[PDB]
């Protein structure tokens, strides 16, 4: 697709048959998601951005879908006002700036 | 008025 | 160009004769850049991300050159973690997200 930025890029994903609306996000080098009890081990984080520090889990190897592109990675999860794809994702599924 | 940088 | 996001996609802005770093932000609405000194008057403004709320200072109808592509619109100047171009100037250079 094409994905003019007039409007936040809000886009659907699919996490283990949950499906939420995400933001592709440039400005992040990680993706983090809002509540969900996703399975396999998971390490503490600190993520920063405008405003300061939030503390996230870190879950390693996570299938992604997104618009019909098969992602899979690092996600975490935490106290994020609106879910992010950030660009270790946004790399697999072809994503690119252009102008 | 929502920026979402986020650094890892 | 085409910016590709294996790594922060960080370009040179020049504004008030001065060149800058700024990151390509698809995730902000907004462009904030760290305290400096611009012109005319400026409104106090509140904004938000991933770790709450912070103070800015708002300026309109500020002329920046990102990439050599010319724009002029809203800057906010406060204590971002790093000079952001966000969508209101991203539409204005005619960037947008392929994949």
């Amino acid at each position: 697709p094409q994905i003019t930025l007039w409007k936040r890029p809000l886009v659907t994903i699919r996490i283990g048959g949950q499906l939420k609306e995400a933001l592709l996000n440039t400005g992040a080098d990680d993706t983090v998601l809002e509540e969900m009890n996703l399975p396999g081990k998971w390490k503490p984080k600190m993520i920063g951005g405008i405003g300061g520090f939030i503390k996230v889990r870190q879950y390693d190897q996570i299938p992604i879908e997104i618009c019909g592109h098969k992602a899979i990675g690092t996600v975490l999860v935490g106290p994020t006002p609106v879910n992010i794809i950030g660009r270790n994702l946004l790399t697999q599924i072809g994503c690119t700036l252009n102008f | 008025a929502d920026i979402f940088y986020l650094d890892g």
